[PDB]
């Protein structure tokens, strides 16, 4: 998180 | 019989289930939850990012990765494996994303320990209806190939 | 007492090494792996997304999470809850983003089984030099706590 | 991967 699945 | 001994590990019987699922503040309908073992269940995601996005959660609610106890990590990792293994034979895939925001500043919006398991295919809200068939379908093929 | 009872499970002690590292097609040069294990081993990223992200897999090849044995992931996993808790403490945050690419459509570039641990705080290429330095930190912390 | 982290 936010900025790719799932980071 | 890779798969029978984590679900003996997890203490899993068909139709085992547990009288309230807690999530955080939430309460998840028993028509959502596929899967419930000695420390952990499996529940589909109303609000999926992609198909077959399912959620992992302790029955215990635990904030913190860290505020699990080892037979704890044991149970939700196993049937973390085991879930992979159910849901790429349902969703015909070999990948996933698998994940834990492990905290606020990791983009947890539910104070409660979980994992996330995402069926992943090249170039890729939900009401109790469609819930339920889903959770459905996941529970009917564990109990098919398990017993 | 609880994470001393996680090594003893993943058979740590001081010093214990492998004699070699693989990941996929490549190497790591043991002086950026932190951790050894009797099945798993930790190791600083050259190519950071954030301070402090690391890498957990498997001494044994294996390219998908569904490839592993059941001690194998018992394994992986303890060591997983263990380094967060370590990163915790020298990076000073509860927060972090865990994660399994499992499979290339999920974006693995290397094709062998690893955990990404990244710790995560509000509004958040390496040398071998960074990386000693990063990995010397880290197992000088596990050695001074835990014997 | 490849919208938030870490999918
Ligand atoms: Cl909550
Ligand atoms: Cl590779």
């Amino acid at each position: 998180w936010l900025a790719f699945v799932l980071v | 019989e890779k798969y029978k001994n984590i679900l003996e590990k997890l203490e899993w019987y068909k139709n085992k289930s547990s009288e309230k699922y807690e999530f955080g503040i939430y309460e998840i309908d028993k028509r959502e939850v596929f899967i419930t073992t000695k420390y952990s269940y499996g529940f589909v995601n109303n609000k999926p990012l992609l198909p077959g996005h399912i959620l992992l959660t302790t029955l215990k609610k635990k904030k913190h990765y860290n505020d699990l106890d080892i037979e704890e990590i044991i149970d939700i990792n196993l049937l973390c494996n085991f879930m992979c293994y159910i849901m790429g034979n349902l969703f015909n895939t070999t990948d996933f994303s698998i994940a834990i925001q492990d905290g606020k500043e990791a983009g947890q919006t539910v104070d409660h320990v979980h994992i996330h398991i995402i069926p992943r295919k090249i170039n890729d809200i939900r009401s109790i209806e469609q819930m339920e068939e889903e959770a459905n379908l996941i529970k009917s093929y564990i109990n098919e190939k398990f017993s």
